[PDB]
Formats: structure tokens, C-alpha cells, sequence
């Protein structure tokens, strides 16, 4: 079943290679991208892109929410606005925007903040493949290891 | 039987 | 909260019958009043039980005034009791009858 | 402490103000004054209230016997106050004057001289016994008279004593009252009296008219009948059947049971319009609220009294319960009674009885010697009900409590058949069927009733238009609409404590705590069945229906289900051949669909894709079709006999019944894919199903083991409900809470028992004709969603089908003719695969509504379509009339044949009725026969039985009471003459009952007697598990299984102990559990060369395979070569012999165990 939907299911590409999803079908339960990828339909319109085209999520209609407790970030979302520009994204967008609302502010160092985004994290949650930033320094283009 | 009417 | 079974029977049989509240509240005053008729009933059977008390302590004395009197008293008091048990008798006839009607429809 | 009587007793102060002299000197009842009794008791002569059903019960409450005054009709006695006299031999009594005037008076003729007696007209013996007042010359002997105020005291024979006249039945019109002996006839506000005797209406009244129906049309006229007026036409052929009048809104209002609704117009005629024209099929009779402005309906083709306010808005029904043949309807909103009669109920008595005009506190007014009443009115200053009767041919009288019952006709002479009645002055008015005639007769008693007006047709609802007959009074609704939500209905003046209204709301509506607030209803028992659809409550308590009954002239209604989001119920009427939609109110019917219908058995909603599906009898298929789109597709094409069918909109499954032979029930995804059987052993006739959706189980029903099953929706865990005490052949059922709803055919009642176990029976609806499905409507269980209705993306982004499936998701689908392109989600035309096809054949003609009809039936007269298409725009040069049908020669309008010269006028033009030739000719009516004026032939036994069997009054011509019958007819006493066919048949006829009195019914050939010689019914209703006996005799000392045994003739399954019919067994299908009845010693069939052997063990033609039909009934013949043309016709207690591992079997009456090896006593008796 998970052949032909973005995700590297194979290891190797295999199974998500083009080749094959040009005579490949969806499952009839199955939603279909505009490229032609197969999805879920419980991933249609749940604010994430599953298609690659976001096309999983284009055309829906979501509810805009209260402005007691809502930030409404880029793909539609309802988060509380004390939930933003702080140690946990809640907003899950394409770029960050549950963090990103807070560019210049500060988390001191050995607390640091993934870089260029003010999402607080320790020094060593780096090249291990959890995902501990959604932008800048999640697997490190610098430093890694723990250095010494 | 079991026809209806 | 009744005193008597057979009115503790009746309003027993009487909550399984489809009746409307309106129609169990007022079957309920009815019970109240069927209660009041049977009290008085029971009453007034005592009564002739005493009056016969009296007429037999009278006809063994044999006095024929006292035996007169007592007879007026008695087969009088005699007339309404019965007046009163075959009022009673039909009230229960009527209510059971319909309760019956009511359990089954 | 306690009251002191002066007998010197300190009696109980409850037994002050008790209506009971307690003690000698009546001191506990001297002073206290009493509560009043409401409208639903009985006030006795001294104030005592009782119960009203108390009253004339045949038993003496008041202690005055004023409960018990006169119930009994004709109670002459030979008493009949005083100045009268009696023949003797009969009982009838004729006053002083008469006897002796030289004619003979009563129907003994004893008061002229005869010899037996030897009584001439002369005074006799009176000359010595004289008394203090004049004697008189009577032949039996010198009887003497009195003056007013006086009888003649029996002991003396000498002196008049007094007594009152003020109480004689006639002596004054209207209220009456005594002055020492002297009677004043005083008359109420608004009457002058007159003659000393009786009261006219005032001249402050604009005089008065009679509004009557002559048959067709409505006419009017004075009192003093010489200037009638045609009031209104019927038009398209209608009937003015039931009239009254509103007279300060100068409306008139009458009723058309042949046009099927209801009308209105002033006095001029002028405005016209339609008050009612939906489920208004027979409205038998009306009645006008004057005080409220309300219309009482009488509906007959389902039974019920409605309530609507003028111009026909707000519709409410008041009564329904056991309501049989409802006909005739009055009403005094002065004091808050509202009176029907009803010529027969479910129960079988025919009776007139009172309630309050909110329909409350119902009670039988009239129940003995009722016969066949026909028409009620009400002499509102008398406070008396009058009503007629049309089968024991009398008009008869009591108060509003029923106590003083007095005839004033009687006998066939008179009144041969009354159907309406109305009341005015001095005089009551009334149709007869019989004499055709609008009849006038005294209100108190009368001998010769004068003819009003003459009709050639059958006249219905006579009333009189006046003021006086409308008194005014207060209106406690007048106010803030009695502050209800919706409907404010008068009731007696004492209801409600004292405020005298009820509040009710209309249709789709209940009422709240509050009781002035009302909400939608939630849920309510829908069913089905021939008459009509109607709606229930669950509860037994409040029997009115909450929806208003859909109705057709023709149908047949089978199937039924609901959207509670629009409030709509759908329907099929299997007579029409087509599904339609309604709301609960009653508006808004539209055509679901109408094309490719053969027969539609069955009908489900899937409430969250708004899919509707529905199994073919006819078309051995079921198809699904979108509300959104009216796109339809067939899911599943070759059944055998689909009935049944469910969905799960959740679950995403279906479940259908098929009963053919090798009955199953099958379950697919709501596409229609993935079918397959789940249950198909131990079924016969699975006629019915149901989903238990609190548990999610799977209900069915069988008609030939007459039992219900549950199990989970994969066919597991199946269990069988106890026995249910009449079930015979149960066809639908549903389930609700914790119960179960079923439908029975051989009862033709809804019974409910337990879902459980077997259950307590309980009867919801009983004697219901021809019933059908059974469902529970619920606006809670329409709330959910899935895959394919979630808020942010609609129909689950397929194109037009979406069809939920297990496990949580979502399959599309396409209309007929169109593919899932690559996408899977969206439709295109494969016209290549699917062609795109035409309404219908080319030897029909396709209606404007989808539906096909035959090239015969266009433009014959009738609309066939039922939107009519095959009538509209005929008889144009070129588009013919049908040569079943006339044209009316201008051009332009074709009637049916059969309206041809029938002595009514339906053409434009009258050419139906223009040039219509004589037909008499030789009419040869036969000896054996009477011979009618209007050329008809009727049995010569049906003359002068009181029924106009002619059509035209011929056959009840010139019949006076003549004292003989014909030799072959019976005779009633003073009734009428009637055929001996009728003698000791099962019922009553003649009104002293000497028809069926005394007589013996011996049963005929094939006929079986119940043991209290109660009646003989057929020998097929004898052992059938029905009791049809009112002493359940014919079903007992019945055959009956002997214990844990199968009867002779029914192979016993070892897994179970169940038994099948004997042919069941040895025949390729395992019907047992574990497959018992198909063991090794069943010998194969071997089917000759000359035929194909199907899958199912059948032999079929070998030119029929893959021929293109399902002659093996399983498609085997097809499957087998779906290679097809591309082209163009142009050991525990038995033994075997097995081969192999042992396969022993046990003995009838033992069950074998699930190992295979041992086996158990299935008897429940012991050891
Ligand atoms: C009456 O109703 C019953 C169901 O109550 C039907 O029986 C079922 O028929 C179905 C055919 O569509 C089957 O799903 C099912 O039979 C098999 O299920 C097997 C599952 O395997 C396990 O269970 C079997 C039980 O026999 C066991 O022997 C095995 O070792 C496993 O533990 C499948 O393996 C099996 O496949 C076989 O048949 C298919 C074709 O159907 C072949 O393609 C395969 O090669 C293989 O030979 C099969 O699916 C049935 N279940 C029962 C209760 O027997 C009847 O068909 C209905 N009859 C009628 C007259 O309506
Ligand atoms: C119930 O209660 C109502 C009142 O609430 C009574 O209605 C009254 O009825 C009488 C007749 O019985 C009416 O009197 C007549 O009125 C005529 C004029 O009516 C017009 O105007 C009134 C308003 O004033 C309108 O309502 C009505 O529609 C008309 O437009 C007069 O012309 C009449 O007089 C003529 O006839 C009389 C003889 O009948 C002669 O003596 C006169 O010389 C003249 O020729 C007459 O006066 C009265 O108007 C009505 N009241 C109202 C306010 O309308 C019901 O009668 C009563 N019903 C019962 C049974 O109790
Ligand atoms: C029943 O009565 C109403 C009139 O009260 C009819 O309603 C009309 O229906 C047609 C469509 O059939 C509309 O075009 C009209 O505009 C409606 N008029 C009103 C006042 O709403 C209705 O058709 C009648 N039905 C029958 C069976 O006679
Ligand atoms: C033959 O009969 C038919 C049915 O009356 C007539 O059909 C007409 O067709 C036109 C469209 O072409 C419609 O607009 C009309 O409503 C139809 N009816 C009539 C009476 O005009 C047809 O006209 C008839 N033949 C002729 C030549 O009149
Ligand atoms: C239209 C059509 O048949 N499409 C097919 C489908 O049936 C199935 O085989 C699918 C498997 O991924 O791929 C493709
Ligand atoms: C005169 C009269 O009827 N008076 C009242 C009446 O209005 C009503 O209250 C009735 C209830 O039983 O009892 C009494
Ligand atoms: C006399 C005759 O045949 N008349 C015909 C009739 O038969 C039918 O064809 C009609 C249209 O349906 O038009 C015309
Ligand atoms: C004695 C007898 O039969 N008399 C007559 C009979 O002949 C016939 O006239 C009948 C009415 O049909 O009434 C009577
Ligand atoms: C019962 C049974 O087996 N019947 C027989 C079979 O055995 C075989 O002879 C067949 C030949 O056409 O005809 C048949
Ligand atoms: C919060 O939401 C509700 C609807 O649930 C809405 O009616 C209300 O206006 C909102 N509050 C504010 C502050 O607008
Ligand atoms: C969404 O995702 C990609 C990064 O993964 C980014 O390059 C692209 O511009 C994004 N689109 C928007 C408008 O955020
Ligand atoms: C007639 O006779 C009976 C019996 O004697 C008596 O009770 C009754 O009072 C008498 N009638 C009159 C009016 O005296
Ligand atoms: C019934 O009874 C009568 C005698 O009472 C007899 O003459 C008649 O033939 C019987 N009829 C039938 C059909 O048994
Ligand atoms: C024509 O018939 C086919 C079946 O042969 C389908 O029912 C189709 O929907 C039909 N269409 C019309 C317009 O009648
Ligand atoms: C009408 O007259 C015709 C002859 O023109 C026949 O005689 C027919 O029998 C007549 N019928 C009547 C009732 O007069
Ligand atoms: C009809 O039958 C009667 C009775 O037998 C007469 O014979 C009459 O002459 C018949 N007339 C016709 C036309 O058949
Ligand atoms: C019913 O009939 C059977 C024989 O068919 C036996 O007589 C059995 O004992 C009977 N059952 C009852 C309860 O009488
Ligand atoms: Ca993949
Ligand atoms: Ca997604
Ligand atoms: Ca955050
Ligand atoms: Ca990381
Ligand atoms: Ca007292
Ligand atoms: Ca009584
Ligand atoms: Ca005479
Ligand atoms: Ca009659
Ligand atoms: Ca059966
Ligand atoms: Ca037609
Ligand atoms: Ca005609
Ligand atoms: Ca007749
Ligand atoms: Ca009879
Ligand atoms: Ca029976
Ligand atoms: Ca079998
Ligand atoms: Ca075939």
C-alpha cells in the first residue's frame, strides 16, 4: 500500500520512484494527488502536506477560530496565542510560523534556539534524526557530535 | 405464500 | 402511601397501565376516595357488630320494648351498611375493570 | 374532640359534607354546601357527583335512580300520562280524543269496535262510577277524565291527584316550568312564544333558510320549502356530501368525498375557495365551531376526527382510537361536548358516544339497540342530542348526559334510511337515502313525516342556516390565542381548572412540560400498509398520530423510511410503480423517481451520503440513487427474490433478504461490492430486517419457522428469540430502546415484545388490512458523519456517488453510463461500455414525470401517469382521441367511454350527454326477479327491506305498512320485512332481534365449531397458532411436537435439534447448522445429456447456457461460459460405514456434540 505516496517506505526510493507510478493506481479508498501520488484520505485537508503539491489540502474550508485564543498560521490552523514563541511548535506550517512570530527575541545559550527561529532546545539534539526544528540548525551544516 | 397480495 | 390492600393493590396494578399523568393523578384522588368509602364501610360493619352485641345482650334479657327498640336501631343500621358494602363492591368492580382495560388497550 | 350529632355520638368530622345522613337528625349534611361536578361527572338530584360511565350502566347510583332515568327506549308501560290510553296486546298508547273517532288509531285497532271484546264506541259502567270530573265513552269500559295537573289516581278510579305536566314529553316547546299546577312554556332570550305553546325566532333575525345537498350540488331554501336556490355546482364530477355553516363569518362550508377535499362560499355563492385538498380522501361529515373558528373534519379512509381552523390551517387530530366507522358529528361550544356516531368500532359495537371538544374523556352516550347511526345534531336550549338511525329505521332522542331517551319515528314506513339530520323551531330535518327526499318532521313525536324537497339523486347533509342555531358566548382561547404555542382547542368549561381550553400543536410538533410549549417531536412508530402511511407514538397511552396519514386513491403502499433533517418521509406505492417524498406536516410531496420501477419491496436511507436505496421484486435488483443529483445506478443485478434491505452508514455495510428456496441473507459494502452470504442455514422466508444500533446486531425474522434472530453484523453470534405467543407470518420489524417492532400478516397487527428475549407481547395496532413495513423514525439516530460528509471537503470529493465502507472509509461511485476515470474520484461518459438509453420502448409513450405508459392509454380519458401527460393537449386534428375514450366534438377534450350518456353533463360542450338515444327495448328483467322504473332487475327478495337496492326508490315504492311480506321474506316486529337470507347469518337485523334469536348454528361442510357454540369458522383457521375462537378452542388439543422429537415428517438437525421439512433433506443445500441433512447416504442426482447441471444441483437446457438469463436461478449457466459472442445476430448411539475416520451420527431426540463423538439428551423432561 505505500507504494507511490512521498515517503521513502523502501529505504532506497523503490517504491516511490516515478517509473513505476506512471501504470500504479490509488487504492479506491484512497485519495489521489494531481501528480498522481496515493494518500490516505484521512490526510486530506488535516494541515499537512501529504501530496508534494499540497494538493491533499488545496480547496478546503476551514474554521476560522475565536481571537480570544487563535493564531491562524499560513496553511489554517487555531492555536493559542500563549502556545506561540515558545519551546513546542503548535503551529506546524510549512516555515515555523508557531515560532517564527518572535525573530529578534532571546533564549540564552545551553538553551539555545534552533538557529535563525526562537524555538528553545538544548545543545546536543543534533544529527539524530528526531525532528527538533522545522527551520535553521535540526541536523547541525557545522558542528555535531557533542565537540567536546 | 409469501407474495405481497 | 395507602392504607388499605385493596387500594394498595389496585394503584399497584395500575402503574403497569398505560394512563396519562393527568389520568394517574386523578385515578390516584379516585383511589383516595374509594379509600374513604371502604374506611367507612369497615366502620359502620363494626358498628352493626356492636349493635348486635347490644341485641343479643337484649334478647337474652327478653324485654320486649328493649327488644323492639333494638330491632329499630339495628335493622335500620343493617339497611345502610348494606347500602354502603354494595357501593363499595361496584367501585371496586369499576376501578379493577378498568386497570385491567388499561394494562392490556 | 369530634362533631357531635343530637343523637349524642361525636361522629367523625370526615363523615360532615359526605352527601350521607350519618345520624337520625341529618345534621352532618344540613348546611355544608358542595363542590360542583365537573364535565366528565354526573350531577344526581341532590347535588352527588359520580363518575360519568356510571350513567345508565344498568345499576342505580344516586340512591334517587336519576343516573338510571329512562336508558330504555319505548317504555310505554300502558302508563303514558294521564288523558292517553292503551291497546292492549301491544302496549301502544293513543290519547282520549282519537279512540273513538271512528277510525281505527293505533296499529291493533282496538280503539273501534270489535266483537272479540265485544266493545262498541259508548259509555259505559263510568254512569255509576262516576268520579269528580267528566267520564268518558271508551268500549272497553267508562274511563274518566281529568283536568290538568292531575292523573287519575289508580287506587280510586274516582279522583284526579296531582302530579306534573310540566315533565310530558311535547307539552311545551323549549323549557318548560310549573306555577301551582298551571305549566309555562316560557322560551329563552331571542324566541317570542306563541299559540301559548310554541316560539318562533325573532324578526331581529334575517328570517331563516335550509341548506341541504340534493345529491350533487348544494341548494338552499325557506323554511316553508317553495323558492330553492342552487347554493353551488359541484364541479369535475364531485358530490357535496357534509355541509355547515358559520353564520357571523356568512360562510358556508361543505365537504366532497368524490372530488377528495373540502370547500366554502358565502351565502351569495360568490367566493369560493378550497379549505382542504390533502389526505382528505372520504371526509364523511363536518362540523363548524362557531365560538373558536374552528372546523371539526370527519375522515373515514383513515378513521379520524381532525380539527382545522377555518380556510384550513392548522391542522390537529383529536380522535383515533378505536374509531371503526366514524359518520356523523355535532358539536356545542357553549358547554364544551363534542358528539360522534360511529356505526361500528374496532371492537365491533356500533355506538354514539360524547367527549369534550379537545377530545378528552371520551364516553359511549348511546350503545343499546344503536344499529347503524347515521347523523347527529344538537337542540342546544333543550340541552338534548338527536341522532338517526339508518338500519333499525328510527330517530331518537336523549339528554347531553343521556338519560331521557324518547323516540319520535319509527319504522320503515317512516323512516326507511336517514342519513343527516338538523333541527330548527318546532320541526327536525332530515335525508333519507330511500325516499331520495330532504324529510320534515315534528321534534317530538310524529306519525307521517312531510316531504321538504324531491331529489333524483341520493341526498346528503341537510342543516339550517340561522342565528338562533349559533348562540353567542364567551371564548376563552380569545386571549393571546390561550397563550399556546401554536393551537388553542375549547374543551368542557371545567377543564383545565376551570380556564375550559387545551392546548395542542400542529403536526411535527409535541408538547412540552410547560404544557403551553411545544417542540419537535423525536421519534414516533412509522408504518405502512395498503390504506395508507401512517405514524405512531411508542407510547400505547396517547394513540392519536403525530404525522398526517399519506393517502392515494388507488395505492398499495409497501415501503418506508425518513430524513429527519427535512422533516420527510419516503414511500413507495407499489399500485403507482413510483417513490415519492413528504413531509411530516403533510406538504411538500414531489416524485422521488418513476422510471425502470417494477415493483419496489423495500426502501433505506443512507443519512449521511443522502443515498437512497431500494430492492425490485420485479427487477430482482436493487438500486441506490442520490437525492442530491437523482443519479441511480444497480448495484446488485440478479437475485431471485431481493425483500428485504438495510444500510449502515457507519459500518458501511448493507444487508439484504433473499427467500428464494435456498433462502439467505447477504451483507456488501455500501457500494453493492463484496457480496456474500452471512446467514444461509435454518431459513425459510426471511422476510424482515433490522439493525439494533445501540449494539450494532444484525435483526432478521423468518415466516416459515416463525422466528426472530439476531446476530453481530458478520453473521456471528447468532441467537434466537423465545417464542411469541400469535406470531404466525411476521413480515417487517424494527427495533427501538430495548423492544422489538413487528409486523404480522395473518394477524394484520403491529406487536411489540422484547429485543432480549422472547418478550410480553403487546398489540400496538390491531385489524390494520393489508400491513407492510414497520419503521422507527428518530431524529437522534440520523446524527453522524463520516468520510463522506465531513464539513471541509463535501460528498468525500468523489463526483457524484460516495459510499462508505468498513473499517472508516470512503468509496466513489458513477451514475449508469459514466466510468471512474484514472483519478478514482472523478466520472466520465463511457457511453462505449454503457450506451445511453431512452425512457422507454418505442411501443409506449414516456409521460412528462419519467414513468412509461402504453400507446393505448394516451388521451383514452383517465390519466394513467398520475401526472397527467397521457390527457394533456388531446383531441387536436392530428393527436387522436384513444377509441376507448369520446371526443367532445368541438375539439379539444377527451372523455372516457363509460361517461357517455350517463345522465351527467362532463364534456365543455355536453356533447357526452347531447343525442343520447332510448336503450330500454326488451329489458326481460327474469320471473325470478323484481323489476325497478329505472329498467334494473333486483332479487324479488329485496323488495321493501328499507334499502334503495334500485337506485332510484322503486323497489321501496308504495311499501306502507302492510303487515305481510312476501312468502319468502321473514318479518321483523313493526320494523320491516326481510330476506330469510339474513335469518340466523351472524348478526343482527331486525331491531327486536327475533332474526337471530334463539337459533342453532349448525356448521356447514369444512367448517369447524368452537366449543362454547359461539360461531363456525373455517377448518383452515383450525391448528395454525392463531386464536380465532373467542374461547381459543380452535387452537386447542392441537398436534402438537412431541418432546425434543421432530414430527414425522421433519428431519430433525443433530447439531441444534431444530427440525426441517422431510424434502428439505438430501437435497445439495446444508439447511442444518453442521450440515446434517446433506449426509452420505443422499444419492446424487445425474442429469440427462440433453441438459446442463447447474451449481445448485438443477438440470437446465443445454441451448439455455450462457443464453443470457438466470435459468439455473444462481447465474451458473452464465458463469460457466462467460466466454460470449463479440458479434451481431445479422458413536454414542448409531453407526456408519464411512471409508475413512468415523462420521457416526445419534438418535433422533439427542443432540451431537460439537466433537463429533457423543451426543446428548435433548428433551426437557428428565431422565
Ligand atoms: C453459506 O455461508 C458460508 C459462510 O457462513 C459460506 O462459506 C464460506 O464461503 C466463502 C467463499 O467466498 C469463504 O470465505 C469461506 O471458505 C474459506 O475460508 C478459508 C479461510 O481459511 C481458514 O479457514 C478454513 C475453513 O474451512 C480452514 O479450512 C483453513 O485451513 C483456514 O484455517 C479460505 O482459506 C478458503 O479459501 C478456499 O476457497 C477459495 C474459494 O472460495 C479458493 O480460492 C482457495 O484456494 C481455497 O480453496 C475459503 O475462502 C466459507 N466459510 C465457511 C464457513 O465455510 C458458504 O459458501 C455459503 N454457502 C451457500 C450455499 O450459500
Ligand atoms: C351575537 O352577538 C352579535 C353582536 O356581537 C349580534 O350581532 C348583531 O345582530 C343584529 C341583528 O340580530 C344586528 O342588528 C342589525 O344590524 C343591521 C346593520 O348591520 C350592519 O352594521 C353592523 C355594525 O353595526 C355590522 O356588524 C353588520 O355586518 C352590518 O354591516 C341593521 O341594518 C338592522 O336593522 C334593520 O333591521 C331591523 C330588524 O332586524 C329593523 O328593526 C331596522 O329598522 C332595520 O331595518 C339591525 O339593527 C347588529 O348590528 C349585530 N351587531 C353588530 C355589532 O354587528 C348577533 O345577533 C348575536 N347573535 C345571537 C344569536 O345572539
Ligand atoms: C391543493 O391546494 C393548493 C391550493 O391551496 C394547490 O397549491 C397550488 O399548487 C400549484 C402546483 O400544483 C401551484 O402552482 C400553485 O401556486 C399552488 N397555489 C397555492 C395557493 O399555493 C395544490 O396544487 C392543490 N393540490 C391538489 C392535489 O389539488
Ligand atoms: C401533432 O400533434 C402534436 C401534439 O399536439 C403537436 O405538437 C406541437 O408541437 C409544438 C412543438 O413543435 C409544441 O410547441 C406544441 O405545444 C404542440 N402542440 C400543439 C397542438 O401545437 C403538433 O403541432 C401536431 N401537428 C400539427 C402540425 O399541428
Ligand atoms: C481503473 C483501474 O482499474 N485502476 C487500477 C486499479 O483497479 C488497481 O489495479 C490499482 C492498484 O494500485 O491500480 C490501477
Ligand atoms: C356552579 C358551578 O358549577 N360552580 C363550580 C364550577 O365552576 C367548577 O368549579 C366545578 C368543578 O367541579 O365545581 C363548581
Ligand atoms: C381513429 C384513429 O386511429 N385515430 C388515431 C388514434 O388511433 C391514435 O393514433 C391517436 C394518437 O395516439 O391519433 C389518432
Ligand atoms: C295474507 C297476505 O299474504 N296478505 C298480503 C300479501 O298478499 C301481500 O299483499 C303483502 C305485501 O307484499 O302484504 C299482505
Ligand atoms: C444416481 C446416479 O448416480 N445416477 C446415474 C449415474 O450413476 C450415471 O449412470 C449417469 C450416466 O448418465 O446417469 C445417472
Ligand atoms: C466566540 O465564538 C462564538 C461562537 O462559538 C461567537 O459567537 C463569539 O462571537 C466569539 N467571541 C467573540 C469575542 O467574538
Ligand atoms: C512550502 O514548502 C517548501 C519547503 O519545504 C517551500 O520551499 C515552499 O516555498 C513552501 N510554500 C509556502 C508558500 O510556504
Ligand atoms: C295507593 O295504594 C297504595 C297501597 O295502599 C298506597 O301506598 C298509595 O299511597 C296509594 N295512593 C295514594 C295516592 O294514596
Ligand atoms: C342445520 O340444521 C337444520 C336443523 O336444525 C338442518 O335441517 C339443516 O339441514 C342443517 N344444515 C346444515 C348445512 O348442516
Ligand atoms: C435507459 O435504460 C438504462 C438501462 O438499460 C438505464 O436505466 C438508464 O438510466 C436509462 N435512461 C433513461 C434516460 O431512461
Ligand atoms: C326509446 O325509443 C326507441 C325507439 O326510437 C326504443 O323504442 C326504446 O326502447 C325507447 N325507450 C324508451 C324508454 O322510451
Ligand atoms: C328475457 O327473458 C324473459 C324470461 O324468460 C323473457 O323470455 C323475455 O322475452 C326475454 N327477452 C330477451 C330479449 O331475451
Ligand atoms: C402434543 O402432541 C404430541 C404428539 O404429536 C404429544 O402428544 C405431546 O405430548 C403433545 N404435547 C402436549 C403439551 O400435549
Ligand atoms: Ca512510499
Ligand atoms: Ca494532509
Ligand atoms: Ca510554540
Ligand atoms: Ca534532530
Ligand atoms: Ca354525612
Ligand atoms: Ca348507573
Ligand atoms: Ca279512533
Ligand atoms: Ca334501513
Ligand atoms: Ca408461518
Ligand atoms: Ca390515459
Ligand atoms: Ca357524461
Ligand atoms: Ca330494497
Ligand atoms: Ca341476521
Ligand atoms: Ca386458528
Ligand atoms: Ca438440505
Ligand atoms: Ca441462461
Amino acid at each position: 500500500d505505500w507504494k507511490c505516496d512521498n515517503d521513502n517506505d523502501c529505504g532506497d526510493g523503490s517504491d516511490e520512484l516515478p517509473t513505476v507510478c506512471a501504470f500504479h493506481t490509488c487504492r479506491s479508498t484512497a485519495f489521489t494527488c494531481g501528480n498522481g501520488r496515493c494518500v490516505p484520505y484521512h490526510y486530506r485537508c488535516d494541515y499537512y502536506n501529504d501530496c508534494g503539491d499540497n494538493s491533499d489540502e488545496a480547496g478546503c474550508l476551514f474554521r476560522n477560530c475565536n481571537s480570544t485564543t487563535e493564531f491562524t498560521c499560513s496553511n489554517g490552523r487555531c492555536i493559542p496565542l500563549s502556545y506561540v514563541c515558545n519551546g513546542i511548535n503548535n503551529c506546524h506550517d510549512n516555515d515555523t510560523s508557531d515560532e517564527k512570530n518572535c525573530p529578534p527575541h532571546t533564549c540564552p545559550p545551553d538553551f539555545t534556539k534552533c538557529q535563525t527561529t526562537n524555538i528553545c532546545v538544548p545543545r546536543a539534539f543534533l544529527c539524530d534524526g528526531d525532528n527538533d526544528c522545522g527551520d535553521g540548525s535540526d541536523e547541525n551544516p557545522i558542528y555535531c557530535a557533542s565537540h567536546t | 405464500x409469501n407474495x405481497x397480495x | 402511601e395507602f392504607e388499605e390492600p385493596r387500594v394498595i393493590d389496585l394503584w399497584d396494578l395500575a402503574q403497569s397501565a398505560n394512563f396519562t399523568e393527568k389520568e394517574l393523578e386523578s385515578f390516584r384522588e379516585e383511589l383516595k376516595h374509594f379509600e374513604a368509602k371502604i374506611e367507612k364501610h369497615n366502620h359502620y360493619q363494626k358498628q352493626l357488630e356492636i349493635s348486635h352485641q347490644k341485641l343479643k345482650h337484649v334478647e337474652s334479657i327478653g324485654d320486649p320494648e328493649h327488644i323492639s327498640r333494638n330491632k329499630e336501631k339495628y335493622v335500620l343500621l343493617e339497611e345502610k351498611t348494606k347500602e354502603l358494602g354494595y357501593k363499595v363492591k361496584k367501585h371496586l368492580q369499576d376501578l379493577s375493570s378498568r386497570v385491567s382495560r388499561a394494562r392490556h388497550n
